[PDB]
RNA sequence: UGUCCCAACGUUGGGCCCGGUGAACUGUACAUUCCAGUGCGGAGUCUGGAGACACCCAGGGGGAAGCGAAGACCCUAUGGA
RNA sequence: CGAGUGGCUUGCUACCUCGAUGUCGGUUCCCUCCAUCCUGCCCGUGCAGAAGCGGGCAAGGGUGAGGUUGUUCGCCUAUUAAAGGAGGUCGUGAGCUGGGUUUAGACCGUCGUGAGACAGGUCGGCUGCUAUCUACUGGGUGUGUAGGUGUCUGACAAGAACGACCGUAUAGUACGAGAGGAACUACGGUUGGUGGCCACUGGUGUACCGGUUGUUCGAGAGAGCACGUGCCGGGUAGCCACGCCACACGGGGUAAGAGCUGAACGCAUCUAAGCUCGAAACCCACUUGGAAAAGAGACACCGCCGAGGUCCCGCGUACAAG
């Protein structure tokens, strides 16, 4: 509830990675970002493998633990984290000043960062975060 | 060559620690099949005795014969729905929306709660129906509590408040069914929900035993042969291998035992009566005398005598309910002897 | 096998010596195995009422001594439970040698036999004196 | 049923049915009665016994 | 015959909390780690990740190649007995 | 004959430790691998049936008990769905054990002039430490989130919470000359595991009651001591197990596989695009944990001079302190 985002990005049909990279880019310049419609974000490749990766990451852990998220909320933010020095006090701030959202809880339509948009007419091999999530066994709340 | 063997104890009731509420809390609920209704009750554990019965099971060759069954007596005096709680659907799970209360409060509901003085039972209702119009109305549950006073054997008076779920035909129907149950005074009883013969799930906080060794806590073996006269009698060989250079959690150690919550599955209801038909001679040891609203449960039940145990229509029943079983003889013979 | 219609608490172990309840020429029998039973690490193999066991002939006629034969538990000292809750214990532990089809190798049976034994082995039962 | 030692009515769903070497049957209502017979006592001499009352 | 199946309950002294008395071992430093990797080829301290709010009580000892003893085993010494 | 993979064995190498990283075997307790012994779904057959034989997916679960031997190994028995193999300093001695290897004593054989030797055999021959750090099991005190009471939510985490067998009917049926002899499905039970409970059976019960030996208080009455009850008989509560209760089905997605539609390639083709199905395995379901989830949550009510809480007092459904 209420996040004075300087920038509202729309992940719909966009390549998650490329997106998380540009967000990290801005969150480091102080920019208060909010990513929207994560469930509709996309990551290219062969589904059956892309999932193994994500599944494996869930199995991974022991006592200390390796908390890997399953919701398309977490998945995205965690991906963004990896593009930031989240442990240095400067990057923590940059991270925390960034938030991912399921759907669009805002009034304005999000914007699509350049070159992040995927062409559905030209690509058939890709996955919706939502699919992966449901696959991982997450509860489809969106 | 190291003969195989399953591990000692289950990693499914962990972490084996003290429970947060001496009152059990259900995680799952029965699906919305028949007419609108509350899906759970409660009462205080009284004790053990046997009831002689007629073999009900149509697939028992012995069908129709005498048969002695163990029964845990439990006092189930009428509980009271004091409000209707409604959750809404958000992309972050289910969250409470509001509550609609009454005015008629039990003379002692203040020993636990900060009983309401000025509530709006219409605007909340209003807001609820509005969420329903929108299509974001998640399930409906009533805040319920007991009358420990109603059970003399139970020393406590301070009511054990707790939320049970209402699920009926449509959502509208049970919203109303809910509203009405409340509006009056919230008073309801076992018969209202359950029926003898049916299968229910009895959740309860087990008898507490303090800190205990691994032998009693995980069912590991005491030392054997010569090993036992060596200075180690009730402790494992090792905490783990060299590497990983650490002690896992999967290894059985000393700790808290008992006073954990368990939702014991598929308990049959023999009979639901009232009066002293069940009570024993001398009196239910460490408990007292029973006389009033009760329920007879087949087998064991979590917790010691006097502990609150909740009921819920079995969510994963294996057998079809063989209603109102014939009760030929309920033993009243003393427990001491 | 078919239900005994009663709850048993095994009174025997592999290695237990018992009484041979028949005119077979066997007096003392030694338990050896338990048909259809696999234990768990360290647990010594338990045998109770109405169990088809495997036995070594301990004492008796020089023809019957040392013979590996099958048999059926017919009496034991540990209390076994009936439907109505009562308990039932015997004087001693015993079994009657049996063959492949499960028909007694001997002619007559000595001493009593629990009624629950009948339901699993009728051929042995229909040859009984007292059926308690 | 009735106890074949003491003679007190036996509570249904309670007891042991001892079977002797000859074949005879003896229902006891308690462990007290069993061990009182295993000593060599006869229900007649024991005063607390209903047989004796 | 509790050696074992297969453990239970009990007794006595400790154990635990309070008053009083009051040592030793051991200590390059830093030290909340875990999974991998890497290095004189067996890392809490390097590299990459993961995880980690601080303090405390009790425990059985997984790791510190834990502490104790300048290896008795092996070879070397223009050593000894 | 040719190409390789693993790092259980053996050997080679001499990088690492000789101011010491405790041996072999065993035990106990914990996680793992798959190159699968059983269990689930498949394929082929020299597949009638039943029973097998060979291969594929598959690591959920299981994989037990004993006789000789220090043995590992292995040989043998009876059971068994099957009684698979391997990694973790050939996992585990600041856990146990110490039977073997390998001190000092001694005997035999062999060798030797001899002291004495042996990759020959045999008898006897010790197991230190008060945990500082870390780690995990359980338990408390503070701080943060920024007044209190009660009820919640669920990021995530844990589960094997269940595995397997026998039997009845289907059936003396299908199939088969005959002998023999299935299945789907429905039931009942056992076993292993798991969680809880004590009406019942059993244990305990140096609470309690009784019998009795010795001795002392003169006798009697009533008592003390006899190791923490003299011994014996009985035994309540409770705690217990050898006692008793409870522990799915079904969906969703797939593998090996069986197929559909279908082109590249007019045809054909299960695959390339697309679609239907299909494993004890995977996701949900179900049980337990869980606002310190830093995005540090939600609701309701009370209260901010007063709601509520602590100490106090009598006690436990709780308990080593807390
Ligand atoms: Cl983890
Ligand atoms: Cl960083
Ligand atoms: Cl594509
Ligand atoms: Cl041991
Ligand atoms: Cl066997
Ligand atoms: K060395
Ligand atoms: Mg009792
Ligand atoms: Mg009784
Ligand atoms: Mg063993
Ligand atoms: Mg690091
Ligand atoms: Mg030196
Ligand atoms: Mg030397
Ligand atoms: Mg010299
Ligand atoms: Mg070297
Ligand atoms: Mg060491
Ligand atoms: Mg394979
Ligand atoms: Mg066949
Ligand atoms: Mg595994
Ligand atoms: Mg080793
Ligand atoms: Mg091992
Ligand atoms: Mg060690
Ligand atoms: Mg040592
Ligand atoms: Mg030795
Ligand atoms: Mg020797
Ligand atoms: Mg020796
Ligand atoms: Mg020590
Ligand atoms: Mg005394
Ligand atoms: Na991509
Ligand atoms: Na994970
Ligand atoms: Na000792
Ligand atoms: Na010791
Ligand atoms: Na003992
Ligand atoms: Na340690
Ligand atoms: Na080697
Ligand atoms: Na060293
Ligand atoms: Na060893
Ligand atoms: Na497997
Ligand atoms: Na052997
Ligand atoms: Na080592
Ligand atoms: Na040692
Ligand atoms: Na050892
Ligand atoms: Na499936
Ligand atoms: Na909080």
């Amino acid at each position: 509830a209420e996040f004075d985002a300087d920038v509202i990005v729309d992940a719909r049909d966009c390549i998650m990675g490329r997106v998380a990279s540009q967000v990290a880019e801005q969150a480091l310049d102080g920019e208060t970002v909010a990513v929207v419609n994560a469930e509709r974000a996309v990551i290219t490749g062969r589904e059956e493998q892309i999932v193994e990766k994500y599944e494996k990451r869930v199995d991974i852990g022991n006592d200390n633990g390796y908390f890997y998220p399953k919701r398309p909320d977490g998945i995205f933010k965690r991906t963004i984290r990896g593009m930031l020095p989240h442990k240095k006090q400067r990057g923590r701030e940059a991270f925390e000043s960034v938030r991912v959202y399921l759907g669009n809880p805002y009034d304005e339509d999000g914007e699509v960062l350049d070159g992040t948009s995927l062409d559905r007419l030209s690509n058939i091999k890709f996955v919706t975060l939502g699919e992966i999530s449901e696959t991982l066994g997450a509860n489809k709340t969106w | 060559p190291q003969p195989s063997r399953p591990r000692k104890g289950s990693l499914g009731f962990g972490p084996r620690k003290r429970s947060t509420s001496e009152t059990p809390r259900f995680n799952s609920w029965p699906s919305d099949d028949g007419q609108p209704g509350v899906q759970g009750f409660a009462g205080y554990k009284a004790g053990m005795t046997h009831v002689v019965l007629v073999n009900d099971e149509p697939n028992s060759p012995r069908e129709g014969m005498e048969e002695t069954v163990p029964v845990t007596v439990i006092e189930t005096p009428p509980m009271r729905a004091v409000a209707l709680r409604a959750y809404e659907d958000t992309p972050y799970g289910q969250r409470p929306l509001t509550e609609v209360w009454t005015d008629e409060f039990h003379s002692e509901l203040d020993r636990t709660l900060d009983v309401p003085e000025d509530h709006d039972p219409d605007a909340a209702e209003e807001q609820i129906r509005d969420a329903h119009e929108a299509g974001d109305l998640g399930d409906l549950r009533l805040i319920t509590h007991t009358v420990p006073d109603a059970v003399p054997s139970v020393p406590k008076k301070k009511p054990d408040v707790m939320e049970t779920r209402v699920g009926g035909g449509s959502v509208s129907d049970r919203l109303d069914h809910a509203l009405d149950i409340v509006e009056d005074g919230g008073e309801h009883a076992m018969n209202d929900i359950f029926r003898a013969g049916e299968y229910a799930d009895v959740a309860g906080v087990t008898k507490g035993k303090g800190t205990q060794g691994p032998v009693k806590r995980w069912g590991v073996q005491k030392r054997k042969g010569k090993h036992a006269r060596q200075g180690w009698r009730r402790r494992i060989g090792n905490l783990g291998p060299w590497n990983p250079s650490r002690v896992r959690s999967t290894v059985p150690q000393q700790g808290q035992t008992g006073y954990h919550q368990r939702t014991e599955l598929n308990k049959r209801l023999i009979d639901i009566g009232e009066g002293d038909e069940p009570t024993v001679d001398g009196g239910f040891v460490n408990y007292g005398e029973v006389d009033g609203p009760y329920t007879l449960v087949k087998g064991s039940v979590p917790g010691p005598d006097k502990r609150l145990v909740r009921f819920r229509p079995a969510v994963r029943p294996n057998d079809q309910p063989r209603l109102d079983p014939e009760v030929r003889y309920v033993s009243n013979e003393s427990n001491q002897g | 096998m078919e239900a005994l219609g009663a709850d048993v608490t095994q009174g025997l172990e592999k290695g237990s010596l018992i009484t041979c309840a028949d005119n077979t020429g066997a007096r003392e029998l030694k338990v050896i195995s338990v048909h259809g039973y696999s234990g768990t690490k360290n647990r010594l193999p338990k045998a109770g009422l109405g169990d088809k066991i495997t036995v070594s002939v301990t004492k008796g006629t020089p023809e019957m001594r040392r013979q590996v034969l099958e048999a059926v538990v017919v009496r034991q000292r540990k209390p076994i439970r009936r439907p109505d809750g009562t308990r039932v214990k015997f004087e001693d532990n015993a079994a009657v040698i049996v063959d492949e089809n499960e028909d007694p190798r001997g002619t007559e049976l000595k001493g009593p036999i629990a009624r629950e034994v009948a339901q699993r082995f009728g051929s042995v039962a229909s040859a009984a004196t007292m059926i308690v | 049923r009735e106890c074949d030692y003491c003679g007190t009515d036996i509570e249904p769903g309670t007891g042991t049915m001892f079977v002797h070497k000859d074949g005879a049957t003896t229902h006891f209502c308690s462990s007290k009665c069993e061990n009182n017979a295993d000593l060599g006592r006869e229900a007649r001499n024991l005063e607390w016994t209903d047989t004796a009352r």
